[PDB]
RNA sequence: GGCCCUUGCGGUGCUCCUGGAGCGCUCCGGGUUGCAGGUGCCCGAGGCCGA
């Protein structure tokens, strides 16, 4: 229609962590503190409020089925969140270099971008976190990674 | 000739950078855009080094010794030089831009931050090799741009900040305990990091007004070497904790003021720190006591710097170029001095040559003394800018016109504006003449299209001159004749007479429009600078053309960065606007928009030579031709830095404003030379550009300048004559070289009692150079009434011989009288606040 | 402005605002004002409300 | 010690490439090529995408002979011991131990092997720096010339011999496992095959062969007729080419499938091809030489044609004549026996730029390219002068070429030759040739002489002829040398025949004829000073004023011809070069040598810059141009006047890093004990004591600094720059005391006190000249008797003032610190009587003194002013 | 419109002595009485030449 | 002036080192990372016109 339905103020500064659930629809925000905020264009307070890290988080991505959620944090460590209202971190593990970037395929995989390093993790999946004891594809970029994406098919 | 060397810059006291005491904490260094300056507070005094950069300075480090220093531009270049000699020693550049270095306290190690990774480096030895530094060791931690560097005072391991909120402490060497350790608690950029005076705790200081206080177990001479390993073992066998005590907060909830400059003095555990709003706070840490806080100014404070000793802080603000020290045991300023950057536009020298005036655009009025190079009253009755000043002839008195359409004549003898001339309908003024008398002030005007004429004693508007068309370039009263020359763009300048029954004018026409005229000093000549590019010389009485000078081809002009045409298309639309004679008239210097000011010789219509005002390469239009590299498909895109540059804040660029806070082109304003003046001593001139206020004065060192040399005329005769004591024969070989410590020498040699034999047997050339170099004495000299006999047998021998040639010899005499004026003043004062008061007690006592 | 030296040293109020002459630089009681001194005070005065009417009544006349 | 005292070498300049040959590295975290090539006694790092420079090496006292690369580290070998070079900068492993040079350099793990030429092979531990093992082989039954370490082979290396043989060792077990009968040619180049088990060969006959070291048999021969075969390597991008090079210059590409020759590149290089090398899996052939190239080819074209991809290049001939060009000093223009016209910046290789050859009809080679048209080819450059102003519009450079009868010129921004061919109309042919040329400082006039003695004058935007000076020849013989004014004035040449005659430049009559003792040689003029020199071929040395036309110095010491003369910026110094590898300064306001040192090469050139920094030197075979520091800028050096006949015994190389005569005196404190004086001590600390209070008051702020009431009382405190008090307490004492402990009087007061015994305040006085004006008021505030001074310690300051007017020195303190002091103490001064004494004799002095300057003061001012009106 | 935009970029106009190149400049009532073509433009040269008023001297100088 | 398979004549296709703007690599070393307070920004068309 071209017209904006909602303008809310997240009221935590500035805002550069960002990302939806495709099975959900809400927008996830990162913080500075540590927390990540479930938002509805309807509501003018977050649905809830989800402390991750120890630290500031830099990233987000959760899958295409809305099940897991993935973050990183100035801790260095990459956490895998369990959607399906228990909200604990399914896998831990600390990471010498900073995962700056994160994605989902549709079949699961995750990648991390990491300097200008790239690794991507696999799981079987079947009802299952991808495993992040030892990584799947490994490749070096010419510079520092910006961004992070899949094909859709 | 012409041998003259740059030796100070006024006008600008901090443009960007960080602040640095010197080691005894005297001295403060400080930069000046493309420069560095030193303030020796201990004897009031300011100079700049000779050394220039292609950048502005963005860090200073200063080493522990005192004895070397290191300055890197923004584009990366760092130049080592040492601050006892004022030299440079050798150049380097860094690949990326650093955030900022500094030496490690034992003075054998330094840490560059650049990028995302911190560089260790050892110090410059005693070796002179081609590659100055040896780089030691690299760390890699942050995420993002590292900011601040510490050093723990055991030099055992240091700590560095972080834009990504995470604070990073490493070891100078491989501890086994500690390698490395990160640390967190904060939500916004690091802005400074401290350490104890004699352990490993630290401070964290957050952009969001946060202080963190971290204390770890063990004792810094707990830290252990790690076990030899790999190869070193081969040749043989032939962790700490972090916890966050304290967290404080520097501003009340609801109010965002961001932390944006820290020190902190080890010694005597205390905290200073300055914010947005430009207010700073003082603090002792283990207890966080706020003992008393000042706001400084409107714009922010951009770097602080505490002494060794702990008394004087140092504060910068770059939004008007402030500098400040602070003395808070006694609450005073020590030092405080403000100077805003492309403001000036005008100069002008006092009679004796002693201050210079000056205004600018903001609207102030500026007096600074040379010799110091401090300024030292301001008026600021002036509401807009500034357009001319001018001192008169014979008193301490101050002329400006203004842009508010009001003409002010102040006096420094009572510091107030006496007087004050506005025209009758409502008119802005471009420049100020005031006659030699004093009595006659005139002006003229940017669209009414005519001069007003005012009396000084009465302050009634004497008349309105008309006649011209278009706007008045320029004035000026010719200094012995009192007639006023006005050059105006419809291609004439005429000559309006005073005192003159019949009201006689005259009428010069030009092929092309006219910018600026000048009398020489006798005034029997008369110099017009045309749209054309060429100066014409008058004779004014006869209005007769002695001669001309093409310039176009010497203004070497080169491309704006937003510019669509190239260098010589512009050029051929600019001409000279700023002129001025030298002291004898034999030689002119012009400027305009250019780093170049060219002196042509007026007799013989020949450039003698080309002075490079700047090297600044961060200042636009300086360069011929763009650099290729930048270009892209697309073009140069300008506007991507334009918009970096302009991200200062402060105010909001506005569309179609050439200069000011709100044009959009002020992070890299054009070079332009504003105006030219030139000494009445005659021993230095002066330039306003953008850069600043500049002066050159004769050195001895630039140029060699024998009179008449022989083979005989040698050194070794010098002193065989003085051993022999014919002294006459050694002072005249020693006068025939121009070195200035031979014929000290000479005349020290001498014993009182010869002294007017010697000054009788000198013949009549020779005296001009006496008086030249005993007026040069009496400023460095300690024997004050040795060269007061000198000066007093010559003058009075030759006094009557002088007079008849005094019309050639104004430049001496006035720098001569100066001097020897100078020493007089103070010792008039000081002697007979003595002499009466004893007296005085000497007569209570009788009456007793 | 802030430095450690002056320059110049003054009184900043001129001698004539500390103490008001009068045109003459001196004063005579009544007792030494001759005829003619007192003459011309008559006259002074005489000559000031003179203008002064002038003055009131063409203000008057312009309001 | 040094040989020098003004000036050391720092770097040289225009040099990229020599006989040693290049290595190819590749790198760890940059997944990039890096080539080293040797550089004198040097080495220089470039990238092999863009051939950028990357990395410039820290000198070595000897030249380079030898060289390796390893990824990590670079060797590099100069006579007997090498070293090891990390981030491509800096050594930090060097290697003793041989009595011969080093022609070999194996990089083997973390061991390296150097072979010596009297025939001893020793592997080092590159870290610790310990010998492993040595090795001995018979000098007339051995000697070794190829080394080589075939891939994927555990401890194994082979080595070949001039004899023929071959041999097959293993380091670790010190045996020999096998060895070769070979060819009887011997070997002369060796390398490893793109396969496990296979070697190429080259000899010095020429051939090359390819062999198989397991089984020893020889896959195919090649053979070159060009010489031994320098190098060799193979394609790897997926062709079977091989490469071989030859000391012609000339490079075979050899067919390994079909055992054929598929095409030969000649003349790739002028001299002899120094290594070669295929990029790995890439079409790339890189090539050096001593022809100063560095050359980059690709084989993309139709047939395998390689053609020129990429270079960096400098003058592949002796430099002739060398110059700053422009004020700025950036920049230094260099012709060469080639026949071309180069600029080298001083700052960056990026700046570095050549204007091209000498060619007539510039159109022709646009069609035919710079080859198949030699004819239009000029001779060498041997003189030029160029001048910076005007050259945007048009020329600025003059240049002479050998034997050549026309002057050509050149243009700076176009980066080209000139369109004009400046000559006197009337001649034609080519027996008279220009000798000497010079450019006026506007830029307009060239004025060129001729070597019949003829002088003209042209114009250098039309090319016009203007006029010539005298009424038909100028000098009986050869012009030596012409010099113009900066003020376009006075022009000075000379002649073979020993005359210096002065012209004027407007209107071209003769002025003044001085006869010179010796023919004249070189000529130069330093326009701003008006000093011109003088070389004449009795080895002397004449230095005379243009403006009076008369000599004014004679310097006299060279052992040879006089090559060429340069003039510091400032004109007080002299540097000539001559014949004997010596560089001489003179001092001219002394006239006596300051400087002499020697050198291993003749130079022939020499140029200082017109900033003063750096001082340049071109040599007579050597191809570069090598920088000197001038060290009085960046340290003090007090200049001592030399010995005329002086020889220097030390030599200095190059490219490596590493009495009544003079004029200096200093004042004395004191010329006699009558003369008043002043000390130099800064005004604000004496001149401000009076009007203090004022001072002072001014500088506090116009609004109070905010205070919290929470603030405690006490805050640390900082004592002050200088202690005014001297015990500030008598490690774990206690902190409580009773009275008499603490320091109760003044340092001040208590030298004061010591003054009265001894009548001596020296000790007091320089503690008063010490202590500030805040001090100063303090401490004399102190002294009254309310304060805690005794009046008899006041007695001893006014004691301090008379003596300082007694030696009539220090007067304005004295003046000061007396002004004070009355200020404070006024009122209890007339009660107390024994302080009048010393008033009034302290008044007549006062009195006394001022009278008598301010009489000298007041007669000096109203005769200046006298003067004005 | 492109036109006389394309002129003050192309350097050809001038207010009084300077020559400005900005298209964004407002010109005030006063100032626009002098804005005019710079000299030895080809502009210029074309009106003169249309006028009939060329002289070689003046213009080029 | 010189040119001799030439031209007062013209055109093409590749190469020619980013100031900040391809950082990080001798050795040593990197392992046990051990929720203060935020309400922004945008919204004016009238011609002392030219064709």
């Amino acid at each position: 229609v071209g017209k904006i339905v909602a303008a809310l103020n997240a009221r935590a500064g500035r805002l550069d962590v960002m990302s939806q659930n495709p099975y959900n629809a809400v927008i996830h925000l990162g913080h500075s503190n540590g927390t990540v905020s479930l938002w509805s264009p309807a509501m003018k307070e977050p649905l809830a409020k989800i402390l991750c890290h120890r630290g500031g988080v830099r990233a987000v991505a959760v899958d295409s089925t809305g099940t897991y959620m993935a973050t990183s944090g100035l801790d260095h460590q990459l956490k895998i969140f369990d959607l399906r209202g228990t909200y604990q971190p399914l896998s831990t593990r600390t990471l010498p270099h900073g995962a700056g970037h994160l994605a989902f395929s549709q079949r699961g995989l995750l990648v991390a971008g990491m300097g200008d390093v790239v690794n991507i993790w696999a799981g079987q999946g079947k009802a299952s976190p991808p495993s992040l004891e030892q990584p799947y594809l490994t490749h070096r970029l010419s510079g520092p990674v910006h961004g992070l994406q899949f094909c859709p098919f | 000739k012409f041998a003259y060397r740059f030796s100070n810059l006024l006008g600008t006291v901090y443009r960007r950078g960080n602040l640095n005491f010197t080691c005894d904490g005297n001295s403060v260094i400080s930069p000046v855009g493309n420069r560095v300056t030193v303030f020796d507070l201990k004897n009031n005094k300011s100079d700049t080094l000779p050394l220039a950069t292609r950048y502005n300075v963005k860090c200073v480090g200063l080493s522990p010794d005192g004895r070397l220093a290191i300055i890197v531009d923004e584009g990366g270049d760092a130049l080592l030089v040492s601050l006892v000699c004022r030299s440079v020693l050798h150049h380097f550049h860094f690949k990326g831009s650093v955030h900022s270095v500094s030496f490690s306290p034992d003075g054998r190690k330094f840490v560059v931050t650049k990028g995302n990774i911190a560089q260790m480096y050892h110090a410059p030895g005693k070796k002179r090799e081609f590659n100055a530094f040896v780089l030691d060791k690299t760390y890699f931690g942050p995420y993002d741009e590292t900011t601040c560097i510490d050093w723990t005072d055991d030099s055992r391991c240091f700590v560095v900040g972080s834009k990504d909120m995470s604070t990073w402490v490493f070891g100078a060497e491989r501890w086994d305990n500690l390698i490395y350790y990160a640390l967190g608690g904060h939500k916004d950029a690091i802005v400074a990091c401290f350490f104890e005076s004699n352990s490993l705790d630290l401070y964290s200081l957050s952009q969001d007004g946060v202080l963190c206080m971290w204390q770890c177990d063990t004792p810094p001479e707990g830290l252990r070497l790690k076990p030899p390993a790999g190869w070193k073992a081969d040749l043989l066998q032939r962790k700490v904790k972090y916890s966050r005590l304290a967290k404080y907060f520097f501003n009340k909830e609801g109010d965002f003021n961001n932390l944006t400059a820290a020190a902190f003095h080890k010694k005597s555990h205390l905290l200073v720190t300055g914010f947005a709003s430009g207010i700073f706070h003082l603090h002792e840490l283990p207890e966080f006591n706020l003992i008393h806080s000042l706001s400084i100014s409107d714009q922010s404070i951009a770097s602080v710097a505490i002494n060794s000793s702990g008394d004087w802080i140092a504060f910068g603000c770059s939004g008007l170029g402030q500098l400040l020290v602070w003395e808070w045991q006694s609450e005073s300023y020590v030092l405080k001095q403000q100077g805003h950057f492309n403001s000036m536009v005008a100069l002008a020298y006092s009679p004796d040559g002693q201050y210079i005036v000056t205004g600018g655009d903001d609207g102030k009025v500026k007096v600074w003394n040379t010799l110091s190079g401090f300024c030292f009253v301001t008026f600021t009755e002036h509401s807009s800018g500034v357009t001319g000043v001018t001192f008169t002839a014979t008193g301490y008195v101050v002329v400006t016109s203004s842009m508010d359409g009001t003409v002010r004549a102040f006096d420094l003898h009572r510091y107030r504006n006496f007087r004050t001339f506005t025209s009758p309908r409502p008119t802005q003024f471009s420049c100020v003449a005031v006659d030699a008398s004093g009595e006659i002030v005139s002006a003229g005007a940017q669209d009414s299209f005519e001069i007003f004429v005012w009396s000084m004693q009465t302050g009634r508007l004497l008349d309105v001159l008309s006649g011209h068309e278009g706007p008045i370039s320029g004035l000026c009263f010719n200094p012995m004749k009192s007639v006023l020359a006005s050059a105006s763009w419809d291609k004439t300048v005429r000559l309006w007479d005073m005192f003159d029954s019949w009201r006689t004018k005259e009428t010069l026409a030009l092929t092309s429009d006219a910018l600026a005229v000048t009398f020489r000093p006798d005034g029997a000549e008369l110099a017009v600078a045309t749209l054309n590019s060429q100066i014409t010389f008058w004779d004014p009485e006869n209005a007769v053309q002695t001669g001309s000078i093409e310039g176009r081809h010497d203004l070497k002009t080169g491309r704006k960065e937003l510019d669509k045409i190239t260098a010589k298309h512009a050029a051929k639309g600019k001409a000279f606007t700023a002129l001025c004679y030298s002291a004898d008239g034999h030689s002119i210097l012009a400027g305009g928009m250019s780093k170049f000011v060219c002196i042509y010789h007026v007799r013989e219509q020949i450039l003698m030579k080309r002075f490079e005002i700047s090297c600044n390469l961060s200042l636009d239009a300086m360069e011929e031709f763009l650099n290729r590299r930048k270009m892209t498909e697309f073009g140069n895109l300008a506007l991507i830095d334009q918009d970096a540059g302009q991200e200062d804040g402060v105010a909001i660029p506005l569309p179609g404003v050439r200069k000011g806070d709100m044009s959009s082109r002020h992070f890299k304003p054009e070079i332009r030379v504003t105006s030219l003046r030139f000494s009445p001593t005659g021993r230095c001139w002066a330039a306003t550009t953008t850069e600043g206020l500049l002066i050159y004065s004769l050195d001895t060192r630039v140029l060699f300048d024998p009179f008449e040399l022989d083979t005989s005329v040698t050194p070794g005769r010098v002193r065989e004559a003085l051993r022999q004591q014919d002294f006459t024969r050694a002072i005249l070989m020693a006068l025939r070289l121009n070195e200035s410590k031979l014929v000290q020498e000479a005349l020290e040699a001498v014993p009182r009692g010869e002294i007017e034999v010697v000054t009788s047997s000198l013949p009549e050339l020779y005296v001009e150079k006496v008086l030249e170099f005993l007026a040069s004495s009496f400023e460095v000299s300690r024997h004050l009434e040795f060269y007061l006999l000198w000066t007093h047998k010559l003058l009075m021998l030759h006094g009557q011989k002088l007079k008849s040639r005094a019309g050639t010899l104004l430049p001496v005499i006035q720098f001569l009288q100066k001097s020897i004026q100078r020493h007089l003043d103070d010792l008039s004062k000081l002697c007979s606040w003595n002499h009466y008061n004893m007296q005085y007690a000497l007569a209570v006592s009788k009456q007793r | 402005e802030v430095a450690p030296v002056s320059v110049s040293d003054a009184a900043l109020l001129a001698p004539e605002e500390i103490k008001e002459k009068n045109k003459a630089g001196d004063i005579k009681t009544a007792a030494e004002k001759t005829a003619t001194d007192k003459k011309r005070e008559r006259r002074k005065k005489k000559y000031q409300k003179r203008m002064k009417i002038k003055e009131k009544e063409k203000r008057r006349k312009l309001l | 010690r040094t040989a020098s005292a003004l000036f050391a070498g720092f770097r040289a300049l225009g040099l990229f490439s020599n006989d040693i040959p290049h290595v190819v590295r590749f790198s760890a975290l940059k997944r990039r090529f890096y080539v080293t090539t040797c550089v004198g006694k040097s080495f220089h790092t470039y990238d092999v995408q863009k051939l950028s420079l990357v990395a410039v090496s820290n000198s070595v006292p000897q030249d380079i002979c030898c060289m390796a690369a390893d990824g990590r580290l670079v060797f590099a070998a100069y006579g007997n011991v090498f070293s090891a070079f990390a981030r491509n900068k800096e050594i930090v492993h060097t290697f003793k131990g041989h009595k011969a040079e080093i022609h070999f350099l194996q990089p083997f793990g973390d061991h390296i092997i150097s072979v010596d030429t009297d025939g001893i092979l020793i592997i080092w531990h590159i870290y610790s720096e310990e010998e492993y093992l040595q090795l001995t082989f018979d000098k007339s039954v051995f000697k070794i010339s190829a080394i080589l370490h075939p891939s994927t082979y555990l401890n194994k290396i082979l080595l070949g011999s001039e004899q023929g043989s071959l041999q097959l060792w293993n380091v670790k077990s010190n045996k020999l496992l096998y060895t070769f009968p070979g060819w009887k040619v011997g070997v002369t180049a060796l390398q490893q095959a793109p396969a496990v088990d296979v070697v190429a060969i080259g000899l010095m006959s020429g051939q090359v062969i390819i062999h198989n070291i397991k089984f020893n048999e020889t896959l195919m021969k090649f053979r070159q007729d060009w010489g031994p075969i320098t190098s060799i390597s193979f394609r790897t991008d997926g062709h079977p080419v091989m490469a071989a090079g030859s000391p012609c210059g000339h490079i075979g590409l050899w067919d390994l499938e079909d055992k054929k020759l598929i095409n030969q590149m000649r003349n790739a290089h002028s001299t002899a091809i120094a290594g070669l090398t295929f990029l790995h899996r890439e079409p790339l052939l890189v090539t050096n030489g001593a022809d100063n190239a560095l050359r980059i080819w690709i084989f993309d074209g139709p047939t395998g044609e390689g053609r020129l991809l990429r270079f960096r290049m400098g003058h592949s001939a002796p430099l002739t004549n060398i110059r700053y060009y422009g004020q700025n000093g950036q920049q230094i223009l260099s012709a060469s026996q080639d026949g071309t016209l180069q600029s080298f910046s001083t700052v960056h290789e990026k700046f570095n730029k050549s204007l091209g050859h000498g060619l007539i009809n510039k159109k022709r080679v646009k069609r035919k390219g710079l080859q198949n048209t030699m004819s239009v080819r000029l001779p060498p450059i041997t003189k030029f002068a160029a001048e910076e102003a005007r050259e945007s519009d048009w020329d600025g450079i003059i240049a002479c070429h050998q034997g050549k009868l026309s002057c050509s010129t050149w243009n700076y921004q176009k980066s080209t030759i000139g369109a004009y061919f400046l000559k006197p109309k009337e001649l034609k042919k080519d027996d008279i040739t220009a000798t000497a040329v010079d450019i006026t400082s506007c830029g307009n006039f060239a004025v060129i002489g001729l070597s019949s003695g003829t002088v003209d004058v042209y114009n250098m935007q039309s090319g016009i002829h203007r006029g010539s000076f005298g009424k038909d020849q100028a000098h009986k013989g050869s012009v030596r040398g012409v010099a113009v004014d900066g003020l376009n004035q006075l022009t000075v040449t000379t002649g073979s025949e020993g005359l210096l005659k002065f012209w004027n430049f407007k209107n071209k009559i003769l002025i003044h004829s001085v006869s010179l003792s010796s023919s004249p040689n070189i000529m130069l003029l330093h326009r701003d000073s008006g000093i011109l020199g003088l070389a004449l071929d009795d080895f002397s040395i004449s230095v005379l004023d243009i403006e009076t036309r008369k000599i004014v110095r004679e310097f006299s010491g060279h052992q040879g011809q006089i090559n060429d003369m340069a003039f510091s910026p400032d004109g007080r110094w002299l540097i000539s070069a001559a014949m004997d590898c010596s560089i001489r300064t003179w001092d001219l306001p002394s006239g006596c040598l300051i400087d002499c040192f020697l050198l291993d090469s003749a130079p022939l050139n020499v140029s200082m810059s017109p900033t003063g920094d750096f001082l340049a030197t071109s040599h007579v075979d050597h191809l570069g141009i090598y920088l000197w520091s001038n060290i009085s800028l960046y340290s003090v050096v007090s200049l001592r006047p030399l010995p005329a006949d002086y020889v220097p015994s030390i030599v200095m190389l190059p490219g490596t890093c590493q009495s009544d005569e003079l004029i200096e005196y200093d004042s004395p404190e004191q010329l006699n004990e009558q003369l008043v004086t002043l000390s130099l001590l800064p005004e604000s600390r004496w001149k401000n004591l009076l009007n203090l209070d004022v001072i002072k008051k001014k500088n506090k702020p116009k609004e109070p600094p905010k205070v919290p009431k929470s603030a405690p009382f006490f805050i640390p405190t900082i004592p002050g720059l200088v202690p005014r008090y001297a015990a500030p307490e008598q490690p774990q004492q206690s902190k409580v005391v009773n009275l008499g402990v603490l320091a109760q009087k003044s340092d001040f007061c208590l030298k004061l006190e010591e003054g009265l015994v001894n009548n001596k305040y020296d000790t007091a006085l320089n503690l008063l000249k010490e202590s500030g004006p805040s001090g100063i008021e303090t401490e004399l505030r102190s002294l009254s008797p309310d304060c805690g001074g005794s009046i008899e310690v006041m007695q001893s300051f006014l004691k301090m003032i008379g003596m300082m007017l007694d030696r009539k020195r220090d007067f304005e303190l004295a003046q000061a610190y007396l002004a004070l002091f009355l200020k404070l103490h006024l009122k209890m001064l007339p009660s107390e009587p024994v302080l009048l004494e010393e008033i009034t004799n302290l008044s007549s002095q006062v009195e006394e003194n001022w009278t008598h300057l301010q009489s000298l003061f007041n007669q000096s001012m109203c005769i200046l002013n006298y003067l004005k009106s | 419109l492109q036109a006389a935009v394309a002129f003050v970029e192309q350097g050809h106009v001038r207010v009084g002595p300077d020559v400005v190149t900005d298209p964004a400049f407002l010109v005030t009532r006063s100032m626009e009485d002098f804005v005019t073509w710079v000299d030895s433009s080809k502009i210029k040269r074309h009106v003169l030449e249309y006028n009939e008023e060329r002289d070689d001297f003046d213009l080029e100088a």
